[PDB]
């Protein structure tokens, strides 16, 4: 056979790379377009310092990251260790981000 | 002859006998009233005084109010709130 | 464009990851690209407000500083 | 000197006067505008007005004329933005919206 | 010998209660529980009646606010009974502990 | 020295039939009881500091509002 | 040349070589560093503000400051801060 | 004429004089006693100490001469009451604590 390893595995050594790493995890320009999308809902025309952006990108990533962390926990409550729309939705109503 | 602590109750009557003029209030719904008043009062002073020191500004000006009032109150709310505002200054300016 | 398609579902995933998910729903692709939305849309607002009074056409980084630490989200690093 | 009001010239109940002097003894700024306490009374009339109006309302279906906390809780926690306003804000003698969760039903 | 099914008069209770707004923790025995934890804090230390009730109301706000998280998280793990585990996972997302 | 057992079982009880509970473990009211107990604990620590730096020996309304106000457990009808 | 930009971060390195005299620190952190100080600036000059308001006061005081630092740190981290807070007030009158 | 740096006067190193100024002019009073801004910069060299500590540590331990916001991120994340100070602080490249919940690990 070829060799492969199972299902949750690579996952598990996914999760200590990037619990181990500090590096942004979205790719740096299709962000910035997203932003600047964003952006012209409320003005046209606008500019952005490149640090302005960064520190959205930290700001964006920091927070679903601590979401999931939230999300996971509520699929866990449920005894699974598969995230679904339902464990997010509970996050955000018990967080108050959402009624 | 006791302190002499200010409300803002008065205020509350006029306003709700011009919405509801048949209509009263307990003292405890005063109560709540007057400490909405104070919340709302320390929430557009504060984000009007940061608006203020973050441009290196020494004055609040309406601007900073609208600016706050904008950043703080939600879609509609904000959009009628600016338009009293911006109402009740430009009948300030005229009247005299 | 449509830029949102752009938070590919790799990336997505990458972010599960440092959060400590071992499995994902389908569903949650389309979830997480919608509450992204949702953050970058409240956060842009107050700070494009913080660049509009300072009457400039360029957001700064104290801009979306200014705006995280409004919404309850402080940022160390960019100043401020 | 004649006598008038500034509330009575920007047309408001809300004292001008009390909010320009709360603002300067506050400890907001070095200087305020004579815009500010108007704009600022303004605000503080209208948000106690919306609120006052729904009130209000809430106050007659329970077939009563005097306002109570209930009112103003009934009145808030109804209205979407209201509500998001007052998040983080608890109102004495308020209660909670009547709700119950639809699987905690019988069939 | 009328008898209820358990959980009937409960539903009952529910509307009963969340129509009202009357403080449900008797005064006295939560007065003397604040005093007991002023102690702690200073010695010999007295209380406005107004200062007490108003503890009350956050306390009885904070709880009821609570126990509408923790009830979520009992019916999101599809059950409909409140267990420590419920209340733990709501303070752990709202961040009232790690 | 343990009022805390003050806070009756049947208390905590309408306090969850308020907030819509329909079922109750008994190993609740102990969790709940003490969740309380930090919770009064907290706001009255920051309470009596107020009290202490006004160099009072009667704790105010306004003392307990200014330290519910402090932990964003914000209250209307007490002074605020 | 350019306008003037302050800081805190030349405190920082002589605070981190007393501390950690073989360790440097990078942009990035020097940074958080700063973010934090100011922070923290902010939030007991805010509290001791607010301390002086509510009881009529127009003077910030170290007896304001400690207080503020009483209600903002934790409790091991307030007891210290308290502590380091004394001596160097202590330490700075006795000099005159 | 000789003119000793109030922040030697309190053996601070955090600058006494930038402090009463910074407070002056932030709005937070009319008026500032003259110990108040020696207790304040003294609290902030202290929590400044108290995070460039155990960060300091963060760094010999990932075998590093500087240190990077992660260090930072160990050291406030790791110990606790710090960890509360920054409840709602967001640390730029600063990433999280290594942590799998139990359940999720494998069956050995
Ligand atoms: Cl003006
Ligand atoms: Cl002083």
């Amino acid at each position: 056979k070829p060799h492969r390893y199972r299902p949750g595995t690579v996952a598990l050594r996914e999760i200590r790379r990037y619990q181990k790493s500090t590096e942004l995890l979205i790719r740096k320009l299709p962000f910035q377009r997203l932003v600047r999308e964003i952006a012209q809902d409320f003005k046209t025309d606008l500019r952005f310092q490149s640090s302005a952006v960064m520190a959205l990108q930290e700001a964006c990533e920091a927070y679903l990251v601590g979401l999931f962390e939230d999300t996971n926990l509520c699929a866990i409550h449920a005894k699974r260790v598969t995230i679904m729309p339902k464990d997010i939705q509970l996050a955000r109503r018990i967080r108050g981000e959402r009624a | 002859k006791r302190s002499r602590k200010e409300s803002y109750s008065i205020y509350v009557y006029k306003v709700l006998k011009q919405v509801h003029p048949d209509t009263g209030i307990s003292s405890k719904a005063m109560g709540i009233m007057n400490s909405f008043v104070n919340d709302i009062f320390e929430r557009i002073a504060g984000e009007a005084s940061r608006l203020a020191h973050y441009n290196k500004r020494s004055t609040i000006t309406s601007r900073e109010i609208q600016t706050a009032v904008r950043l703080l109150l939600p879609g509609e709310l904000a959009k009628h709130a600016v338009s009293e505002g911006t109402k009740a200054v430009t009948k300030y300016t005229s009247a005299k | 464009r449509d830029n949102i398609q752009g938070i590919t579902k790799p990336a997505i995933r990458r972010l599960a990851r440092r959060g400590g998910v071992k499995r994902i729903s389908g569903l949650i692709y389309e979830e997480t690209r919608g509450v992204l939305k949702v953050f970058l849309e409240n956060v842009i607002r107050d700070a494009v407000t913080y660049t509009e009074h300072a009457k400039r056409k360029t957001v700064t980084a104290m801009d979306v500083v200014y705006a995280l630490k409004r919404q309850g989200r402080t940022l160390y690093g960019f100043g401020g | 000197a004649k006598a008038k009001t500034r509330s009575s010239r920007a047309g408001l109940q809300f004292p001008v006067g009390r909010v320009h002097r709360l603002l300067r003894k506050g400890n907001y700024s070095e200087r305020v505008g004579a815009g500010a306490p108007v704009y600022l009374a303004a605000v503080l009339e209208y948000l106690t007005a919306e609120i006052l109006e729904l009130a209000g309302n809430a106050a007659r279906d329970n077939k009563k004329t005097r306002i109570i906390p209930r009112h103003l809780q009934l009145a808030i926690r109804n209205d979407e933005e209201l509500n998001k306003l007052l998040g983080r804000v608890t109102i004495a003698q308020g209660g909670v919206l009547p709700n119950i969760q639809a699987v905690l039903l019988p069939k």
